[PDB]
RNA sequence: UUGGGCCCGGCUCUUGUCUAUGUUCCUUGGAACAGGACGUCACAGAGGGUGAGAAUCCCGUGCGAUGAGAUGACCCGGGUCU
RNA sequence: GCGAGAGACCGAUAGCGAACAAGUACAGUGAUGGAAAGAUGAAAAGAACUUUGAAAAGAGAGUGAAAAAGUACGUGAAAUUG
RNA sequence: UGCUGUAAAGCUGGGUCGAACGGCCUCUAGUGCAGAUCUUGGUGGUAGUAGCAAAUAUUCAAAUGAGAACUUUGAAGACUGAAGUGGGGAAAGGUUCCAUGUCAACAGCAGUUGGACAUGGGUUAGUCGAUCCUAAGAGAUGGGGAAGCUCCGUUUCAACGUGC
RNA sequence: AAACUUUCAACAACGGAUCUCUUGGUUCUCGCAUCGAUGAAGAACGCAGCGAAAUGCGAUACGUAAUAUGAAUUGCAGAUAUUCGUGAAUCAUCGAAUCUUUGAACGCACAUUGCGCCCUCUGGUAUUCCGGAGGGCAUGCCUGUUUGAGCGUCGUUU
């Protein structure tokens, strides 16, 4: 797979406090992508798990 | 604009948008033999420049309008 | 599809501004005549009439400018040739084989042999 | 506002000539996929940013 | 992290090594295209040899004194001792080397 | 009175349209636009921002002269015109 | 032991043109490119298209043949003039 | 970058962010951030006409191999629902 | 619809469907989900529920229309009460302006109405502004720093007139 | 007993899984070396008979010339368009051109479509003012040309 799939993100982690998980998460806002999970194996758009 | 044609002896013509009242006055005499009294322009909202010409009393702008064939 | 290059190429300068007045006034004509039809395919033609009397009139004084600086040491950079500008800032032919006289000497004295082996 | 430059008012034209239905006679073509204009602009909702 | 009977290791591989990864899939076409270079420079030149002729010398140090290899050119006593003058022996495909 | 009240007073633009990159990144008071750096000889761009680059670089446009370098070095360069066969 | 300039080739690169054999019969099906029968070509049974799994319908494939343009002091083989 | 050939690779939540008018729409003062979204049928043959209805639509009919393919289009699971 | 296996599962009848797929000997792996406040999408109960209650206030008739609490006109009753719910502008927006048509969506009821939707039309300057001046300030040049991106400086250790 | 609730089946919904595709991606290999002051990459604004986008192009504007090829284009329309031919369509090819406003961006300036100056031609009773067309005016540095500056300095004359 290519070496930055998954990773073309700046997603950042928000913190426990706000009632989600501690996955990281995209920022900004007025898109549908914004505050949606990234970099997780289990994550929709992620890198898989041990990448070829 | 042929309410001006009728009323105030006026042609209303698009122009290029680069072009000033001195390139008008002279275009309009060159290309149909006619005199301004001014040119009054305008940029339209569409982008497209607007020249109300109002010809000397000399000219008849309803003669000149049916001689260039759109009224 | 309008005029033909090869006839407009036998022409002078002064009928095909000739020419090329009389498209320009045609093209008005048919402006007029859009505000009523509307539609109106001829415009297609008139346009590229006055592409092609333009082009060759353009031609036409173009080699009459390459004849008049054809030997010339400086010509204009338009008719100048248009590689890219390393190929233009490369050495010429001549400055690349220009050789210093003791190294024509000494490639004159020692050239490649040709030669084979087992006789 | 009504002191605008010309280089804003020929964004604002731009603008305006962007804002249009598809064209119907182009639905009709062989192989087309455009069912609709996506990129229409209200000025209540989204602004130009110029 | 030391655990069981086993040899230390000396893994270097702490520093971003993965960046500096050369793989060797090209080792065939390399073969190829090598072999092509090969038979092109031969054609071009033939029937001169493609190989100057290289000398005999001993291989240096107290390990290597045994066994003896190619050198790299005949030296300017050898050549005299032929009567080759070498700006002449190189253009018939001998190697000289002024350094031996 | 720093959310909703505040949100109310912004009516002046920090920044206007570039005149390089048409982008509305031009700082007005220093001049200088935040995206490609005018009116620095030099365009702004940064190894830390390789989707920056993305957004604008060769091919994001036109190429209008670039597109054809390839063709005309296929042909050797060629100064001329096409012969007509016979 | 030996200088230089042009002309045609060869090599290199690009490009044009040209090429074998079923659409025979029955059944199903909207469509045969499916099944069955009889075959053909094969230096071509790679791949694609065509109303379903098509070597043989079409493009190609394989085999070569033959034109055009280029390019190269620093590739050679011939000429030719100094 | 330009031009090619491939694979025990992925198969539309996968594979590049992007198979689509994708670095698009959109957000942010700004640096920047950044999606979702493929599939009727061989062929629109994309349902003439009649009828009820203000209309959208419905009911007949019609095309199609199929409308248990009608563009709110292959198949059409589960949750949930009549 | 059943059969087989302790099981993971395999096979099969009927319905739907429309283009590929399996058994066996081996190879290989991005190979098995109920959970991770997992991810993305979708859907419930809650539930026809909370609610749709600031800014005094509406009513009769006619017209239009398939349809009128909400559109138009008339009649009335009211309010803002000139530091206005009046008449203009600056910033900001960008066609929202006007006419015609029009109701799928939007206007948290409605809709024949609309800043919605569709089609057109519309902004006329020697005198109004910009343009010019300088303000706080910004910033080239000559120079001097700085590896450099660039920093300082604004007439400065300058032979400084595209002079009139 | 209904209704209601729950379970199941059929049909119908909701939704878009599954299956099957694929002009995309990804990875490996092979070959090649070509941006720009002769104005690039990029930006803005325009251009079609009827177009918003994408694609293409630049006032010669979904293109002009040329070479090749050889009858189309197509959603509709239409030739003062074409067919045993200087001939339909063609980013097939491409060697000639056009190439707005910009951008290293170059007369000065630019949050302005602001303001000059020089040359030639031209209109207005004009070397001087107003208008128009075309061509010019950036910086550092190199070689050369010309014109100079300095008791820096050589020769000669009171
Ligand atoms: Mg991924
Ligand atoms: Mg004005
Ligand atoms: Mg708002
Ligand atoms: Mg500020
Ligand atoms: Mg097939
Ligand atoms: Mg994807
Ligand atoms: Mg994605
Ligand atoms: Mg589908
Ligand atoms: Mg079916
Ligand atoms: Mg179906
Ligand atoms: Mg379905
Ligand atoms: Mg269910
Ligand atoms: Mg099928
Ligand atoms: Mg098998
Ligand atoms: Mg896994
Ligand atoms: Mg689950
Ligand atoms: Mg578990
Ligand atoms: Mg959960
Ligand atoms: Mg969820
Ligand atoms: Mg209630
Ligand atoms: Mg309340
Ligand atoms: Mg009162
Ligand atoms: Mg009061
Ligand atoms: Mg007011
Ligand atoms: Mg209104
Ligand atoms: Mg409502
Ligand atoms: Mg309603
Ligand atoms: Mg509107
Ligand atoms: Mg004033
Ligand atoms: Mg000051
Ligand atoms: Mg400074
Ligand atoms: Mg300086
Ligand atoms: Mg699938
Ligand atoms: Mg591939
Ligand atoms: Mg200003
Ligand atoms: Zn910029």
């Amino acid at each position: 797979v290519a070496e930055n799939a998954g990773h073309q993100t700046s997603a950042e982690s928000w913190g426990t406090g706000r009632a989600v998980a501690r996955i990281p998460r995209v920022g900004g806002g007025g898109t549908h992508r914004s505050g949606q999970a990234a970099f997780g194996n289990m994550c929709r758009g992620g890198r898989m798990f041990a990448p070829t | 604009a042929m309410k001006k044609v009728e009323d105030g002896n006026t042609l209303v013509f698009q122009v290029d948008i680069k072009s000033n009242k001195h390139q008008i006055k002279s275009a309009v005499k060159e290309l149909y033999d006619v005199d301004a009294l001014y040119v009054n322009t305008l940029i339209r909202p569409n982008g497209t420049k607007k020249a109300y010409i109002r010809l000397t009393s000399d000219y008849d702008a309803l003669d000149i309008a049916n001689r260039i064939g759109y009224i | 599809a309008g005029v033909k290059t090869f006839e407009l190429r036998t022409k002078s300068k002064e009928q095909l501004e000739s020419q090329l007045v009389e498209l320009k006034q045609e093209l008005a004509t048919l402006k007029v005549q859009k505000l009523q039809r509307p539609s109106l395919p001829r415009i297609h033609t008139v346009r590229k009439n006055i592409a092609r009397v333009l082009t060759v009139i353009n031609l036409n004084q173009r080699e009459n400018v390459r004849a008049f600086y054809a030997g010339k040491k400086y010509i204009p950079k338009d008719l100048r040739a248009k590689k890219t500008r390393a190929l233009r800032r490369k050495l010429t032919k001549f400055e690349a084989s220009q050789e210093t006289e003791k190294a024509r000497k000494q490639r004159i004295a020692f050239p490649q042999r040709k030669f084979a082996i087992k006789a | 506002p009504s002191q605008k430059s010309f280089r804003t008012k020929q964004k604002l034209a731009k603008a305006q000539k962007q804002n249009r239905p598809l064209p119907q006679w182009i639905r009709l073509r062989t192989d087309n996929k455009i069912r609709y204009n996506a990129k229409r602009r209200h000025w209540r909702r989204t602004k130009l940013g110029i | 992290a030391i655990s069981k009977n086993l040899p230390l290791l000396n893994n270097h591989f702490r520093k971003h090594w993965q960046e500096r990864v050369r793989v060797h899939f090209d080792q065939a076409g390399k073969k190829a295209s090598r072999r092509q270079s090969r038979l092109r420079k031969a054609a071009k030149i033939a029937p001169r040899p493609i190989d100057a002729l290289r000398p005999v010398v001993r291989a240096p140090t107290v390990k290597y004194n045994r066994k003896v290899r190619a050198g790299r050119g005949f030296t300017l006593a050898e050549l005299k001792a032929v009567g080759i003058a070498p700006k002449y022996a190189r253009t018939i495909g001998i190697s000289v080397d002024h350094r031996r | 009175g720093k959310g909703t009240p505040s949100l109310g007073k912004r009516h002046n633009k920090s920044h206007t349209l570039c005149n390089r990159c048409g982008r509305r990144s031009f700082h007005v008071q220093k001049k200088t636009c935040s995206s490609c750096g005018y009116p620095a000889a030099k365009m702004r761009s940064h190894n830390w921002a390789l989707k920056a680059k993305r957004r604008r670089t060769t091919g994001t446009g036109r190429m209008a002269y670039l597109k054809h370098v390839t063709r005309r070095f296929k042909n050797g360069f060629q100064t001329g015109v096409a012969k007509a066969q016979t």
